[PDB]
């Protein structure tokens, strides 16, 4: 196909496939004609509501043959990462609901276990799927259970130390389990590392390898699995596919295609951060950086095309980026860790143990912090303030705007030690950018309004929506810029001189900066009424960004309540 | 960049036939960065072999092509301050193949140097001499009614020596027709400690110079452009140009005090 | 040797060799006698003063070549783990300060960069040492600099996915590195896993492969270390030792002898174990997982009566985390023992694969406080921080072994994620109960009826805290339960009390006392509130007693700082 259908396509055979039971009644001689059905269907309802495209073109094929082959639901299929899965949704009785993906109380980006009992395992990270599959494996044989459990993981989640994990420990049991490798030579940027270069060592680790097989030849793909899906023991087949296939414009761009927007302002804080970083490594020489399959994401595309010998994709391997970065710290250059601060979660113990123990100068720059939207509560940015600032030696920064972003980074690069810089996804209030590259004094927040009864203590974006609070009720706001050390000075005299103090954070309240100034105040015996705005303890459903951060009150409006009830 | 020296000579196709300035101007200007790599690859190599002076000729690799490129020389007066930073000038004009005996007994010598070379307009090695020398030659050529440009191309430590002060001077009240290009590195060999590099222009058009910059001494394309221009215009003209010594090679660019000058490889 | 040395063994050569250069000057003839001298005089230290013990027997060898053949400190040796590096110190300038290792003011456990020139990287954690040498490296290279990068890793420590991660990016970079795997078919407890299988057998991912050869082969080592120190790329060299080399014991029984002691009350560990046995016995669905710490979270009987439901992971945090997650996908009960300094290693698992879909895991947070002498690398300062934020979490803190035994049952049997914490060591040796029988969910328990002041008790504190009460006649809670926090016991308190004081083995920051004190904001009660705990620093290692005395949690520092606020 060359253009996306803007009408519902005529697809016959796949309206008869709508649960895989109905797909297994049909014909092999009719599958090849459903999966061009399929990726019809597909091209049409991801041009409705946007979302990740080209990975579920690439497993068309494989995914029919796998509902074809196998007792789903009673056997289980775990998909990795579940970026792909689109077609397992539009075979598993959610066809006619793919209009809502990605949409406020439509279905979900990834597959979820509440959604359907064809989802064995909510995913969005990745490299999750042979660990949970070798755990129903296990639970299933000592159950008394003849079902089968099958793991299909990308080439590029394949690079996680934690799928090594899994498949060594696999063979140590001797499971009964099937992992395809879903190998079409990408991540979301190009595969680099040296697993990618090999793609045998699965044979050597107690796995019997097949393959490699033409993961679009529907027969080939049926045959195959029928013969491995009886087969004992662990079971590897080596699968190989075009991302994007059967759609040429993506096929041709495969990074572009890598997700869609639906068909037909200022710097996203991503660029703003690439921008930075291309700045100070033109002016320092010894700057590194580093990120884990993201360049895009992140933005270091201009930084890795002009700075090549000091980039670095360690693939998809979180653990290894933090520490990586804690040597070349011993050596004196200096290194930068752009991660999203769900990610980040998969290196706490290295941040810790490599980093912050040995007081060692490593800049974390945390994208995606607080809420990312359409992408739900798997990648939510919710926890890094209380799970960082609780470790000694942290330097943690939350700027309000893009012109504290590149100031709060560069305070952080010129500290000697342990820093983090957080942001969210998206663009700012496109304030005006200082070109220079000067830091800020460590610790001290800036006033931004001057008022009289209530003091917003504002760390983060959302400064904006407190200050139009702030000049509907003529208060006092803070742009707090530090988490870490806090500003204890300005906070004790606001405690003071105000009736209430209100914190806002797009951060889990559960320990985060809000309480950070409630130990502050504790301490120190000041018992100034005190309202905690951020992050509830629940797993926001996923929406627009608008829409989520209105559900969690940081909105203007949602401020200026909480403050007005508490008063 | 790189990280290593490398041992054994580097395919240089495009800088082999761009033997002397006449060639190289020849080139479209397409080339002239691929050329760029391919000098500072010879340069690597060649001062690997013999020992020498090291950072500060990198530094200048886009600047030297650029100049040879827009310049009519040798009938067009270029002089280099100090010297060191000449080795990039030299492969251009005519002396590739005898870098092989660079600094050793009967080769070329370590700086520019009339008797070695007609593309060698004045013997330097002590600093701050170029503005002296190019004001010279420019009054000179004046007088007796020859047509030609007079560059001086001076680093920013060179520049707090009281005699280039002298010449800036006594250049503006003769307004000579002359170019100086400041080669900004913020680099002497230790770091260049002053009241001067603190304000690296205000000074040199209070001082009588039509100042320029500052410009990207890594940009070809701005550097060949930006030198047509002011090539164009005359009168005392000041262009300040921004290099990093080093540029290029990693090891240089993270330690320019020590990459000032290297020894020889040993195998 | 069959005898531990009581004396101070006579060591010439090894008193000419107090540094890698002085180690250098001598000849090749001398490191056979260099090796037993050291290996008799790591002996006799370690008997004096406790600690790791055969992992450093098996590498005398190894690390006498390795400063014979590099060029340390110029060139970088990374240790894995660093519990091997004892010979390392005693070769390298602290071989006369060995009598002060892992007491208060003397030598790390581990290998730590502030401590010495020629330790590049502190470890204590596992796994790190191929990524920190691949760093230095990379910027090695960068800078010009000919310095070799070697890491030695031994074959438990490789079963970490870290590792894997740092082998593949040091292929693709084309790193000039050596890898040394330290192989001697053992973890604490004998190594398990597909790679385990693979290595008793026999690079592809990029190595240059070399081996196996015999790691006590002096001649050998010297010959093959200096082949390949001059080789470029990524280098990887397959060494064999035996676990307690020279000392016929150890030899025999390399698990009690990775760690010894030098010259009542059940562990709260051993409560665990029995409580795993029991609730087993009674629950066929009831599956226990450890990253090999078979021995130290006390899995051993329950590992033998079930065999059938008893899974080491090797050193694979992340996976025994999102294995139990699939586990629980199927109706079984599984039961993460980890101890709390090893989980933050699997935060990201807890977090995505089972709190995002609360799946019920239970974990049992083992060393959770200070744990000694192995130091701050270990210390379990922030598990009730990162997990208390964390929706879906049912967090818990035992006050002795019966209230271990009844939260344990507790989170069981919750349909959802739980954690039970508890520390290193025994307890005030309660009577336990030997029932198995929950407590009401969210409840704390009032332990002392006064007035005035009240002490709010998350975990093992609390019978410092009911002695600093004797004197001041305060009221005492024994919370339970950090989430869900007994909010309406709280909110009593708060309104009969002048001050509220919480008490908590965790780093104040994020930790309890500050969940107490987001309840009180959210009500607007200003009761005063003191918040004791860990501060926000890393503890040196000393005897726990000493590092809880320096923290204030003993009954004198909690007392002083009660009067001090009143
Ligand atoms: C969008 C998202 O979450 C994806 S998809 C993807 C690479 C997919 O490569 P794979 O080969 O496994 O599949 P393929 O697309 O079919 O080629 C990454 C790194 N990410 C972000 C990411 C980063 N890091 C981790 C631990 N998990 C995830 N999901
Ligand atoms: C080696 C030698 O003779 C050099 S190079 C140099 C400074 C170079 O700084 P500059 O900015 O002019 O050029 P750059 O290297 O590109 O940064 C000095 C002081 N010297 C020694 C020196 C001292 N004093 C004088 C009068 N002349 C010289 N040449
Ligand atoms: C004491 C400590 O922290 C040790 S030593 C050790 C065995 C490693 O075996 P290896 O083969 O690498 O070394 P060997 O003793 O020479 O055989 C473990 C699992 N641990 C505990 C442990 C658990 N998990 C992690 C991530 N790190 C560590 N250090
Ligand atoms: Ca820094
Ligand atoms: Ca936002
Ligand atoms: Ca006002
Ligand atoms: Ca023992
Ligand atoms: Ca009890
Ligand atoms: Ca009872
Ligand atoms: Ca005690
Ligand atoms: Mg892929
Ligand atoms: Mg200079
Ligand atoms: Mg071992
Ligand atoms: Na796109
Ligand atoms: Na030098």
């Amino acid at each position: 196909l060359h253009e996306i259908p803007r009408e519902r396509p005529a697809t016959p055979l796949l309206d008869r496939a709508s649960s895989p039971a109905e797909l297994r009644r049909l014909g092999e001689a009719d599958l090849e004609t459903l999966a061009d059905e399929l990726r019809q269907y597909l091209l049409y309802t991801v041009g409705q509501t946007g979302g990740h495209f080209g990975a579920g073109l690439g497993v068309v094929e494989l995914t029919i043959a796998l509902h074809y082959v196998f007792d789903t639901p009673d056997d289980r299929l775990v998909w990795d990462v579940g970026h792909q899965a689109y077609p397992h949704k539009i075979l598993t009785e959610r066809r006619e609901l793919m209009g809502t993906l990605r949409q406020k109380n439509g279905l979900a980006a990834f597959p979820r276990r509440a959604e359907s009992e064809y989802d064995t395992f909510g995913v969005g990270h990745s490299s999750t799927s042979i660990s949970a599959a070798l755990g129903m494996a296990i639970a299933a044989r000592l159950q008394g259970k003849e079902r089968k459990s099958v793991a299909v993981i990308g080439d590029g989640a394949l690079t996680a130390g934690m799928a090594f994990e899994a498949l060594n420990h696999a063979s140590e049991v001797d499971a009964d389990m099937l992992v395809i490798l879903n190998d079409n030579d990408m991540s979301i940027s190009h595969n680099v590392g040296g697993l990618s270069n090999y793609l045998t060592l699965f044979e050597e680790l107690g796995w019997n390898y097949i393959g490699p097989i033409d993961g679009h030849d529907l027969p080939t793909l049926v045959a195959t699995l029928r013969n491995m899906r009886d087969m004992k023991g662990p079971q590897f087949l080596h699968v190989v596919t075009k991302k994007g296939k059967g759609f040429a414009p993506a096929e041709l761009d495969p990074i572009g295609y890598h997700a869609i927007t639906k068909l037909e302002g200022g710097p996203k804080y991503s660029s703003v951060f690439g921008q930075w970083l291309c700045d100070m490594a033109a002016q320092d020489a010894r700057l590194l950086g580093i990120t884990p399959a993201m360049k895009e994401g992140s933005d270091l595309v201009a930084f890795s095309e002009r700075y090549p010998e000091r980039y670095f994709d360690v693939a998809i391997a979180e653990q290894h980026a933090v520490t990586l970065a804690a040597g070349m710290a011993c050596e004196g250059m200096k290194p930068v860790v752009a991660i999203y601060s769900t990610f980040l979660q998969r290196a706490y113990d290295q941040l810790i143990h490599d980093v912050a123990v040995q007081h060692l100068d490593v800049l974390f720059a945390i994208d995606r912090a607080g809420l990312v939207g359409e992408d739900g509560p798997t990648h939510a940015g919710s926890f890094d303030i209380s799970y960082l600032r609780c470790i000694p030696g942290m330097l943690v920064m939350t700027p309000s705007d893009e012109d504290e972003l590149r100031k709060l980074l560069t305070t952080g690069y010129l500290f000697d030690g342990p820093a983090a810089v957080r942001y969210p996804r998206g663009s700012g209030p496109n304030h005006p950018i200082d070109p220079d590259l000067q830091p800020v004094e460590i610790g001290k927040g800036v006033v931004r309004r001057r008022g009289g009864r209530v003091a917003l203590l504002v760390f983060g974006v959302q400064l904006a929506e407190a200050m139009k609070v702030a000049e509907s009720l003529d208060a006092t706001v803070v742009d707090m810029r530090f988490v870490k050390p806090l500003d204890e000075a300005l906070v004790r005299e606001l405690a003071g001189s105000h009736e209430l103090l209100v914190t806002i954070e797009e951060n889990a309240v559960m320990g985060g900066a809000g309480s950070a100034v409630g130990e502050f105040l504790a301490s120190e015996g000041l018992e100034v009424p005190l309202l905690q705005l951020g992050l509830p303890d629940y797993y926001v459903e996923h929406a627009k960004p608008s829409e989520m951060l209105a559900e969690c009150g940081l909105d203007a409006a949602g401020i200026e309540k909480a403050v007005r009830q508490r008063l | 960049t790189l990280h290593e020296i490398p041992r054994e000579r580097p395919a240089t196709p495009l800088l082999d036939r761009a033997s002397s300035p006449a060639e190289l101007r020849r080139l479209g200007e397409a080339d002239l960065e691929t050329l760029a790599d391919e000098l500072r690859q010879y340069l690597l190599y060649t001062v690997g072999q013999t020992g020498g002076h090291f950072g500060a000729g990198l530094g200048v690799v886009e600047l030297t092509i650029a100049l040879h490129y827009v310049f009519d020389t040798p009938d067009d007066r270029l002089v280099w301050d100090v010297g060191h930073q000449a080795y990039p000038h030299k492969i251009l004009t005519e002396r590739r193949e005898l870098m092989g005996t660079l600094r050793q007994k009967n080769g070329l010598a370590a700086f520019p140097r009339r008797a070695e070379s007609e593309y060698d307009t004045f013997g330097v090695g002590h600093s701050s001499t170029s503005i002296s020398a190019a004001l010279g030659m420019a009054i000179a050529a004046r007088l007796q009614g020859k047509e030609r440009k007079s560059v001086a191309v001076i680093g920013d430590g060179a520049l707090t020596a009281g005699m280039a002060f002298e010449a800036l001077n006594h250049a503006s009240e003769v307004d000579a027709d002359m170019l100086v290009i400041l080669n900004d590195n913020d680099m002497s060999i230790s770091h260049n400690v002053g009241g001067l590099s603190n304000y690296l222009g205000t000074l040199f058009e209070e001082l009588g110079w039509n100042y320029i910059g500052p410009i990207d001494g890594h940009d070809l394309p701005t550097l060949v452009a930006t030198l047509r221009n002011m090539r164009d215009m005359k009168g005392p003209q000041f262009l300040h140009v921004v290099t990093k010594k080093g540029k290029g090679f990693a090891p240089a660019e993270l330690d320019p005090i020590g990459y000032h000058a290297i020894t020889k490889l040993e195998a």
